């Protein structure tokens, strides 16, 4: 009835970066932004997530009164998005050798 | 179409039930275009095939 | 285009003085005159006329 | 999140800020979720369409979804517009469970909303202000960013916060020469702006 | 305006929400009016499952009367006045002072 | 029933029975049914006859 049954999972390391590339392109020039490094913080995120990180990275941009989106803005925005959904506890690791 | 004045056919019309946006509206160009193929790239290839 | 209008009905009763009650596809019933332009054995309640 | 798009789009252009597509509010009752929305309507002056997420769904099958779709298309037509939705509590269900009618007809009007904000064609100029009390019974599709970009918790005010809420009411009223707000706010800790 | 507030909530979907809406609207039109909502036991519901269909159906009717009550739409010099027998069933929304 | 289309489901079953072989001749029909799932049927239909 379909035949081509697709699981559309959460984007990979490489996948997430492709999405950031379109966004960064709209948010003008950069000089210290590394798309991989973004991936490592944002490890396990979705496509709509990345768009909202980008929206807030922009906001964070005008509080320093900038006309472009540098790396600090992304760091902050990633941190904000992620914040409500850390901490993830791993303090069973004091009960494991 | 029937001319109401004497109630006979004066015109044949095209299809169908009654089309609104009941199968119509073409947009596929901005904002989502084919420059948003930076997915999730493998999933797009499955669709493409 | 100017029509030969014939309205579709179905026959509701038949009178034994030679008139026929036909209910219209509009809704009402009317009394109509019995055929002399066609068969009168092809008139019965439930005859499409 | 809504003001800048309407008076200040030249600023979104210059930096390159992508458009937002809602802000979601939740919090304990009476905190002033309603006030935040009331201030925004009044003070951004643009099409304030006020609806209620329980006004949706009517006695005919599939009616509810139709009604929703009308609000969203009308906002698109009357854009710039802000839709203020109060109460997502009984129009969105995190569970899907079948062989029922009270939790399966409401899910098909839930599905329409997911789906009218980012519809086929994004965007409109909505900027949907969601308001609910708990997101624990809202679908994950609402809660995730890309619409409802900013997830604003609204908690119980702070100590200095509470001193300000007191002076908000007292400003309309009058008082004696013995009111120290600091001492009052201490007692009224743990409490919403309504209390 | 006297309403038995337990004879709202019909088993047909969203019809319940309709009924309470109309009574509320009349209350702003014909102001000042005192509305008596009897039994908030049965038009109140819990957010923790105890019947899948029941809690949510009732909730739509409930959140509707609440919306008119001070949700955004005018009070209309209402003035509720209402009774219930149980305070442990009450959805946090209506319960709070304000 | 909840009660717009629902009433109608028990309403149509009265017709289908009725004609099938409830009282009327059927000829070389040979009503052939099909259903998606196994048990979603009324007992009548399941019941040989
Ligand atoms: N932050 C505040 N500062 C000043 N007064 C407030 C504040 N919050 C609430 N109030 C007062 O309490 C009233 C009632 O609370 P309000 O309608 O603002 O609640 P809400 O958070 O939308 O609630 P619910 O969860 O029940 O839908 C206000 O109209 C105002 O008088
Ligand atoms: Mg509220």
């Amino acid at each position: 009835r379909f035949d081509r049954i697709i699981e559309v999972p959460l984007p990979t390391f490489e996948g997430r970066i492709q999405i950031f590339k379109i966004h960064t392109r709209k948010m003008k020039l950069a000089e210290d932004v590394d798309f991989k490094e973004l991936a490592r913080i944002t490890e396990g995120a979705s496509g709509a997530d990345i768009k909202a990180i980008c929206t807030e990275a922009g906001m964070f941009a005008i509080r320093e009164e900038r006309a472009k989106v540098t790396m600090l803005d992304f760091t902050k925005a990633i941190e904000k998005v992620l914040k409500k959904t850390t901490p993830i506890p791993d303090l069973k690791g004091v009960m494991f050798v | 179409a029937l001319n109401q004045q004497t109630l006979a056919i004066v015109n044949v019309l095209p299809t169908s039930k009654d089309p609104m946006v009941y199968g119509f509206e073409v947009e596929e160009k901005p904002e989502v275009s084919y420059e948003d193929i930076g997915g999730l790239d493998v999933q797009i290839e499955e669709i493409r095939e | 285009l100017r029509s030969p209008p014939l309205l579709v009905g179905v026959v509701s009763d038949i009178l034994e003085d030679g008139r026929v009650v036909v209910k219209s596809s509009t809704g009402p019933k009317f009394v109509v005159n019995t055929s002399q332009y066609i068969n009168e054995e092809e008139l019965k309640p439930g005859a499409r006329v | 999140a809504v003001e800048l798009p309407l008076l200040k789009p030249e600023l979104f252009a210059e930096v390159g800020i992508e458009p937002p597509k809602g802000v979601l509010l939740y919090g304990p009752p009476g905190t002033g979720k309603t006030l935040l929305a009331k201030a925004v309507a009044n003070q951004t002056r643009a099409t304030f369409i006020r609806v209620v997420g329980s006004e949706f769904v009517q006695k005919y099958i599939g009616e509810g979804a139709r009604l929703v779709r009308e609000v969203f298309q009308l906002a698109k037509e009357k854009a710039p517009s802000i839709i203020f939705i109060d109460e997502l509590d009984a129009i969105a269900a995190r569970r899907t469970n079948s062989d029922t009618s009270g939790d399966r007809e409401v899910q098909r009007t839930m599905m329409q909303l997911l789906a009218e904000l980012d519809g086929f064609d994004p965007r409109g100029d909505v900027k949907v202000i969601g308001a609910t009390n708990r997101i624990d019974i809202l679908d994950p599709a609402i809660l995730r960013p890309g619409r409802f970009d900013r997830i604003i918790e609204v908690p119980l005010p702070t100590f200095e916060g509470r001193i300000q809420i007191f002076k908000i009411h007292t400003r309309k009223m009058k008082l004696a020469e013995d009111v120290d707000f600091k001492e009052l706010a201490r007692i009224t800790e743990g409490a919403s702006g309504a209390d």
